[PDB]
């Protein structure tokens, strides 16, 4: 994988330039995708620019004569199979070519070498022609240009007309060409012998490579396509092509004329994201604009609110921020306009981008700084790219434009402040909105009679509703889910229940919206829409609001401010109507908005106040989603706007729907009505109703930024009617037809099913007296509300039969469990064989089952010392594996006990924190695992509560005593897939026996995902549940958040066994199981390992008290407590009847049915059936997308190889045949070497293996010593330990000193290189992560994310960029120059010191939760004094030197940075 | 600047200090203070940074250190500088570099014009005595030769 | 303890035998037979007499203050069946050494070369 260019920045053509991209995409084969084939790639292309020679002098070849002006060539991908479709096409083309009037010389058979391509990519192979155009008319070349993009665009009309497949167009372009195909990175140009000619030659040079997650290569796919190249992944692909579908219907632009009119749908079917976004760019380019502009417009800036830029740059940003929807998603961009040359970032800067400046007048940049060699003695500045950042090569021109001058320059066109000024603000109308018309109350029994229209119970406004009120945050639960499924259950469940959330997995990363915050926004615009292809006034005169979400004063003013230009809906439809009630209904309001908007109106509201006892209201979801997608299919929605007024919304849940289905605002009154009705009674104290109703907005906005995280879109503007939601239980008929784009895979209750149950709770609530709402069970167990996986009377047998010992009692608990209504999806299914019985004792023993089984993860912050010592214990000693989650282990029972327990883990996890891995936690197991995402909480960080940190977790995790800990959301290691791949290599490099777990959570599109890290060498993937358990996590996460396992297991079988992968890797699941008939089930289903979990901490005493996060266990299962956990009664015995009472179940069902082993029913899906509930529900759940059973061929439906996927050899390899003496004898060596780029892990392998023999401390500092010379590779020494010590003379690439557990490791530039050390980038991105001990000392500046959850590294750099020091732990860091924004995030131990010279660290720095001060006592001078010298000796730099030399007056420069939790806990106060 | 990198000799600084002088290292002349005849010298402090890639130090003031010493009759010696060669020996066409020095070749230490020969302190600048040795017995060498050769032809 | 080891890998068999011992031959990995110095071909090493301390003497086996010269010839190689039987017994000795024979550049060195 990787993007790159190359330019001349004087903008002169020469041989040079193509030769150095070739170079270049020789040496990317290290981060794409083996293969056992050799010949299987998965995409390659280069983008250059004509060579006029070659053509015209093929043209004289011909015998035609070679014209003055530019040549046009185009290259042509037809079919292959029938001979009779390229008549077909080439009739086509050149009846619509000829239509204009150019002239035609002839086609070309490009020459090509099939012989390298692989099976499975030559069978989908198209034929590849090339056609010359000439220019005769004598028009202009840029009208040239755009008569043949019009061309273009006909030409793919016309043959999408006669449904003509495996036809594509390249490139049509008198200046720019593109080769590009389905072959390996390096074999490109023996593919495509033309480039080895010497006449291409060009003055710029575009190249990419992929990595693809599935392998069915299509070759119009590959990249790049026609002005851009894309590296990453957009987030918001379903949400931005709504819009433009809305912003079709009124742009125009007198360049096009009436050939407007066939560039209606400029997205194509059949795309990708960076095809739709590559469309949207070039029809944007091709009306007037330039690159910088239209980059600037669709993938803009942080707009940040602060003063560190000049207001200038602030008004172009916000009218590009107020013309169109930005464009989300990690991305390196690296696109060119027929003139410019640009590169860029995105607003977050996950993918990286390194340039190089030589002094022949050339520039190169890319994702790796030694892809093409260069001579130290020849460069002139070395860079990177921070976030949203851009640089620009001007070639009519020859200038080089960096970030600021580019700004700067682009900001002298028009006037924009003059333009800005036009927008109008609402909290200056709410202050002008007179305090008076407040309206009264309603009455405590309208309220009553209101509130139970919508089933809302007392412990809504108990549980959830007060903590908002009262502290402004949500509430906190600490179990796992075990309702029944919205649409099994019988009570009236709100149809906002049937919409699951969605996250990212390792294809996306998600945002911290705890930390980095300031690039995230909640705007809103009112009257914004219209002709995004001119530049006016009108564009920017509009209403702004900061929130979507507006209380009732708030919308009053609004009201008032709209006047007669709005039109109000209703929403209600007669109880006494019918049977098609609510579907007559629906069609009145759809048809009356459409009647509405073509009279003028431009503003709708859809008020349901009109609710009564004759009239029930429609749920306000589906008639939001009905108006808007009317508005969408006809052409009206570009006008209004859709503000919502709903009498159900409660929690943050609601309003996400609500905006994610397609509403402008939404105004919640019935919440406020209960809020004041609460509050005059006397419940919150004494706060005001102003304070009431101002920290349960700011909740409803913490908890829309948090649920909009999850995902990667950071704009509220781009995920507004995009339908980021998965429903389950709707039909497929009116997901369809009433949401834009959602996926329903099983159906569900059409709209009569929803008519019954609102009439029934209309019927109830307005036909008999209400005295008190229903006091109503879903968090909390109540003989009233709901049914529960987990009730007394199961939990009393399960536990009396553990103790016991007695399977007459096991039997009775699970006859007990499964005789209950359906509650899960696996409860509709039916196990039926045809074979006869087999005698009990003929299966497989009951020790060969129980080591099939395992015990999730439960870190040692959630569960006491005890617990987890009792698990580990009862465990290893069955034989089956166990694991120890995140939060580290303690290192003294790392060996087996006086009696014969092992209180080990055979299983380590590697989570997002890196709490307690360490060099030999690594090396202590027998399978690593990658927590991608929790069961309970996806794509979020597990938290733990402050008084839960005692010192001994603060010394097992390297923290501060008392402080809450949250984990990330993202890894800062995992961006994509690559990524995983490099981790996935270090992990395996670092221990030579253990197999890497990837561990996930079911939703839809997963099957994807698991075929694509199937490739990366894992052999494990877990699919965890909706219902796993938790320590401490938000109650909307864990209600309304993730899939069944029923849906994720059974996708990711098929999909792996579609690509002849599932041979490979092994299947594992957890979540929900209770019984033996589960287990059984899922074995049936694809999986081959199991998960317990919460069941086992059932047997050790625990009784579902949902306490685990207050510290206060009454059994003692999760507390830090003593005095409780003096109270445990757990004990291993139990944990081991439970399991074999487990075995014994699958034992006796097996034998039930026929078989003998559990090997014969994996995969053996036709022994499932579907049975109905009954003919008195009519729910239309189809479960066959889940029964599908796709045949496998000749391999067989499982794992059948031993040991791990092997990976190539590192460097490595060779250190380890010479550095033997140290190894045998234990004696210093010095070795020296030469590096490269391609090679990744430089001193891993050593480091395991030091680890194992002397271990992480036994080693004198630097007692190996190993010197290299040029471009490490990425992951530069990773896992390092004390005694090796890695000197590179160069630069490196990414990820330097990661995990470093004591080592050492020194970059400086090399000593012949003309180079100022502090003003060029010499490392890349995330270095050090989590560290535990160590130095490391650069002669440059670091990159992005500089020094992220260190906890004892000392480092000194002299520079930094973007969100350095972000949640560091502890251990001390020097940085001798510039900082970047949003600097020390989240930093809750350490120290730091900045040498800062313009006075800008105040601007700069996060003043959240740290103090910057300047350095007063003399100990701490000292610190800094030793720190500097010992980084002078190490790399030998000039500008330390030139600070030491002049000491007196340079200290009183530094300013240092302090936590605040450290502030009473130094020996040495920092004050006097 | 500072005392290790003083062009002269090193006994001579102890000589003079345990004579009774006082040195004030890094410190450049600004003003004279006086009405007709000098009476004072305003200089200020310099400070020097560290050494180049090259093998030189830049120096930049401290605006902060000013200071004025009392003098009663103050001395330049700055240094020396050659003289108009060409424009006061009636022979404009001398080769002269920049500063003065003429040029000469390195074997024969002959000028521009045959039988003008030029070597010793003229050509080297701020040397020493043996150097001027050195150059004479060279000059002398060639100037022998020189005249056998035009002697005999 | 700092992981610096003095050893040497390479030892000598000198025509004086000034140190061989049965210990000196088994702590090496290579052994040689010095039958010429480049500087002074058919002559023995020299050492003046005060050159000579009290651990050289004690070192050497010799008596201290006094000028050593070696022999030019070993009393061990007269011919080639000598150098043979030599080679045989220092492969004897240590079973896992090479012998290593260091000569002098002359004229009719191919023939003695060929022979060894
Ligand atoms: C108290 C508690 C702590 C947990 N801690 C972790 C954890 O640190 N990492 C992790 O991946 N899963 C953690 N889990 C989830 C379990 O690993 C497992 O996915 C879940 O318990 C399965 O649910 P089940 O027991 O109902 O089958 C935790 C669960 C509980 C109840
Ligand atoms: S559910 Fe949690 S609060 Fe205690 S009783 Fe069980 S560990």
């Amino acid at each position: 994988c990787g993007v790159g260019f190359i330019a001349a920045i004087d903008g002169k053509p020469r041989r040079s330039v193509v030769e150095k991209g070739i170079e270049a995409l020789k040496a990317v084969w290290h981060r794409g995708a083996v293969d056992a084939d050799g010949k299987t790639g998965d995409g390659a292309g280069i983008h250059v620019a004509v060579p006029q020679k070659f053509f015209k002098d093929h043209v004289k070849v011909i015998g035609h004569r070679a014209p003055d002006n530019k040549l046009a060539v185009g290259q042509v991908f037809l079919p292959r199979i029938s001979l009779d479709a390229q008549e077909a096409c080439r009739c086509i083309v050149e009846t619509e070519i000829l239509a204009f009037g150019y002239y035609i010389y002839g086609w070309r058979q490009v020459p090509i070498n099939v012989d390298i391509i692989g099976e499975k990519a030559n069978a989908t192979r198209p034929e590849i022609e090339q056609i010359i155009v000439g220019n005769n008319k004598g028009v202009s070349d840029e009208q040239f240009e755009l008569d043949l993009y019009i061309i273009r665009r006909r030409i793919e009309k016309a043959v999408k007309g006669e449904q003509i497949n495996d036809f594509y167009i390249c490139s049509l372009s008198a200046r720019s060409i593109i080769y590009k195909g389905m072959f390996l990175a390096e074999q490109l140009t023996t593919f495509y012998p033309d480039l080895l000619d010497e006449r291409f030659e060009s003055d710029f040079a575009i190249y990419h490579q992929r990595y693809s997650t599935n392998t069915f290569p299509t070759w119009p796919l590959a990249q790049p396509f026609r002005m851009l190249a894309h590296n990453g992944e957009i987030n918001t692909v379903k949400g931005n092509v709504n819009w433009m579908k809305a912003h079709e219907t009124r742009m125009e632009h007198p360049a096009f004329g009436t050939h407007m009119q066939d560039l209606k749908p400029v997205i194509g079917v059949g795309l990708s994201d960076s095809g739709s976004l590559d469309t949207v760019f070039e029809v944007m380019v091709r009306a007037g604009r330039t690159a910088p502009m239209v980059k600037m417009m669709l993938v803009p800036q942080a707009l940040t609110s602060s003063q560190t830029t000049p207001d200038n740059h602030k008004a172009l940003i916000q009218y590009c921020n107020s013309v169109m929807e930005p464009w989300d998603g990690p991305a390196a961009l690296a696109m060119t306009d027929g003139r410019w040359v640009v590169g860029g970032m995105d607003r977050n800067g996950l993918r990286p981008m390194r340039y190089t400046i030589t002094t022949d007048g050339l520039i190169i940049g890319g994702s790796e700084t030694g892809m093409v060699k260069i001579d130290e003695t020849q460069v002139i500045e070395k860079g990177r790219l921070g976030p949203g950042e851009m640089i620009a090569v001007d070639l009519q021109s020859g200038k080089l434009y960096r970030d600021r001058e580019l700004k700067d320059h682009l900001a002298t066109l028009k006037p924009w402040d003059k333009w800005v000024q036009n927008t109008t603000h609402l909290d200056e109308l709410v202050k002008t909105a007179s305090l008076k018309g407040e309206p009264s109350d309603m009455d405590k029994a309208e309220l009553r009679r209101r509130q139970q229209a919508f089933g809302l119970t007392m412990e809504d406004m108990e549980l959830i509703l007060h903590p908002m009120v009262e502290d402004g945050k949500e509430a906190i639960g600490s179990m796992g889910d075990d309702s029944p499924i919205a649409v099994l259950s019988d009570k009236y469940r709100g149809l906002h229940h049937f919409f699951r959330q969605n996250f990212s997995q390792v294809t996306n990363p998600p945002i911290d919206s705890l930390r980095e915050r300031r690039v995230m926004s909640l705007k809103t615009r009112l009257g914004n829409l219209g002709n995004i292809l001119d530049e006016d006034e009108t564009q920017t005169r509009l209403l702004q609001l900061e929130s979507p979400v507006l209380t009732t004063a708030e919308f009053r003013a609004m009201r008032d401010y709209m006047g007669d230009t709005a039109a109000e809906i209703d929403a209600t439809f007669p109880v006494d109507g019918g049977p098609e009630a609510l579907r007559d209904a629906l069609r009145r309001i759809r048809q009356e908005t459409e009647d509405a908007v073509r009279g003028g109106a431009t503003h709708v509201i859809l008020t349901d106040e009109a609710m009564g006892p004759a009239r029930a209201a429609i749920p306000a979801i589906l008639a939001t989603g009905a108006v808007h997608t009317h508005l969408i299919r006809s052409n009206l929605r570009t006008f209004t706007s859709l503000n919502v007024r709903t009498a159900e919304g409660l929690d943050t849940h609601y309003f996400a729907v609500l905006i994610g289905v397609g509403a402008t605002t939404v105004n919640a009154y019935l919440a406020q009505e209960a809020i004041a009705e609460r509050h005059r009674r006397g419940l919150f104290g004494s706060m005001p109703l102003e304070k009431g109703m101002a920290n349960y907005k700011k909740a409803i906005d913490d908890g829309l930024l948090k649920i909009m995280s999850k995902m990667g879109i950071s704009v509220i503007s781009s995920y507004r009617g995009g339908g980021n939601f998965e429903a389950i239980g709707l039909s497929r008929a009116l997901v369809a037809e009433h949401f834009p784009a959602m996926v329903s895979r099983i159906s569900g209750i059409g709209l009569n099913g929803i008519q019954k149950k609102v009439l029934e709770q209309h019927a109830t609530a307005y036909n008999e007296e209400v005295v008190a709402l229903p006091v109503g069970g879903f968090y909390r167990f109540r003989k009233s509300g709901d049914r529960h996986g987990w009730e007394g009377g199961v939990i009393h047998t399960l536990q009396q039969a553990v103790t016991n010992d007695s399977y007459t009692t096991f039997k009775k608990y699970s006859e007990q469990v499964n005789k209950r209504p359906p509650m899960q999806l696996r409860d509709l299914l039916e196990l039926r064989s045809t074979k006869a019985p087999v005698p009990v004792d003929e299966v497989e023993s009951i020790t060969a089952i129980r080591k099939r089984f395992i015990t999730p993860g439960m870190s040692m912050g959630a569960l006491s010392p005890e617990a987890h010592g009792t698990l580990n214990v009862a465990m290893n000693r069955i034989g089956a594996k166990s694991d120890s989650g995140e939060g580290g282990e303690d290192p003294a029972r790392f060996r087996p006990d006086k009696n014969g327990d092992n209180w080990n883990s055979a299983i380590k996890q590697v989570a997002s924190g890196r709490f307690g891995v360490t060099a030999e936690y690594l090396n202590q197991c027998r399978e690593l695992e990658i927590k991608v995402a929790q069961g309970a909480k996806p794509g979020e960080g597990g938290q733990l509560p402050g008084f839960k940190v005692t010192e001994m977790i603060a010394r097992l995790r390297h923290s501060t005593p008392g402080v809450m800990l949250i984990s990330p959301p993202p890894h800062h290691d995992i961006y994509s897939i690559e990524d995983l791949a490099q981790l996935i290599y270090d992990l395996k490099q670092i221990n030579p026996d253990a197999k890497v777990t990837v561990k996930l959570v079911s939703r839809s599109g997963i099957g994807t995902i698991a075929a694509g890290v199937a490739k990366a060498n894992a052999d494990i993937i877990l699919i965890s549940g909706n219902s796993g358990g938790t320590g401490a996590s938000p109650q909307t996460s864990i209600k309304f958040a993730g899939l069944p396992w029923e849906m994720g297991l059974s996708e990711v079988h098929q999909v792996l066994t579609l690509n002849r992968l599932r041979h490979r890797v092994r299947l594992r699941t957890d979540g929900g199981l209770k019984t033996g008939r589960d287990i059984v089930i899922a074995a049936m289903l694809g999986a081959e390992e199991f998960g317990i979990g919460t069941a086992s901490l059932i047997a050790m005493g625990c009784i579902m008290v949902r306490q685990c996060h207050s510290n206060t266990c009454p059994v003692g299962v999760c507390v830090q407590d003593d005095k409780l956990r003096q109270k445990f009664v757990g004990t291993p015995e139990k944990v081991v009847n439970l399991f074999t009472f487990l075995a014994e179940e699958v034992r006796e069902i097996l034998a039930g049915l026929g078989f003998r082993s559990l090997n014969e029913v994996i995969g053996r899906t036709d022994l499932l059936h579907q049975v109905s509930r009954g003919a008195e529900h009519l729910d239309d759940l189809d479960l066959n997308p889940r029964l599908a059973q796709v045949d496998p061929g000749e391999n067989a439906r499982y794992c059948t190889l031993q040991g791990r996927n092997e990976v190539p050899d590192t460097l490595d390899a060779r250190i380890v045949a010479d550095a033997r003496p140290l190894f045998e004898e234990g004696e210093k060596m010095q070795l020296a070497y030469n590096a490269r780029n391609t090679q990744r892990a430089i001193g891993t392998r050593l480091s395991s293996m030091v680890t194992r023999k002397f271990g992480m401390f036994g080693l004198q500092p630097g007692h190996i010593t190993i010197r290299l010379r040029g471009t490490a590779g990425q992951s530069l020494g990773a896992f390092a330990v004390q005694g090796i010590k890695l000197e590179v003379m160069g630069d490196a690439n990414d990820y330097v000193g990661k995990g470093l557990s004591g080592g050492t490791i020194v970059v400086r530039p090399t000593t012949s290189s003309p180079l100022e050390t502090n003003k060029n980038t010499i490392i890349g991105n995330t270095v050090l992560y989590g560290a535990t001990a160590g130095k490391l000392f650069a002669a440059g500046q670091a990159g992005e994310r500089f020094a992220v959850r260190n906890s004892g590294a000392t480092v000194v750099v002299e520079g930094c960029g973007s969100n350095g020091c972000e949640y560091m732990t502890g251990g001390t860091a020097v940085i001798l120059g510039r900082v970047g924004d949003n600097f020390a995030a989240g930093m809750t131990g350490g120290m730091a010191y900045v040498y800062d010279l313009d006075d800008s660290l105040p601007l700069y720095i996060n003043d959240e939760s740290v103090i910057f001060q300047r350095i007063e006592v003399g100990h701490y001078e000292s610190q800094l004094k030793h720190l500097i010298e010992e980084h002078v000796t190490e790399t030998q730099s000039r500008f330390a030197a030139e600070i030491l030399n002049d000491w007196a007056r340079e200290v009183t420069k530094f300013w240092q940075v302090v936590p605040k939790e450290m502030l009473n806990r130094l020996e040495v106060p920092v004050h006097l | 600047r500072d005392r290790k990198n003083m062009p002269g000799s090193q006994r001579e600084v102890a000589h003079a200090e345990e004579e009774g002088v006082e040195f004030i290292w890094q410190a450049a002349p600004e003003g004279f203070t006086g009405d007709t005849v000098v009476t004072g010298v305003r200089a200020v402090r310099i400070h020097l940074g560290v050494a180049d890639a090259t093998g030189r130090q830049t120096p930049q003031v401290i605006e902060g250190s000013e200071f004025t010493v009392q003098a009663d009759l103050v001395i330049k010696a700055l240094g020396f500088e050659p003289e108009d060669l060409p424009n006061a020996f009636d022979e404009p066409e001398l080769k002269v570099t920049r500063w003065g020095t003429l040029l000469v070749d390195h074997r024969t230490k002959m000028t521009n014009m045959d039988g003008v020969f030029a070597a010793g302190d003229i050509v080297r600048g701020a040397s020493l005595v043996v150097w001027a040795i050195r150059d004479g017995r060279d000059a002398a060498e060639g100037i022998h030769a020189y005249a056998k050769a035009k002697a005999e032809a």
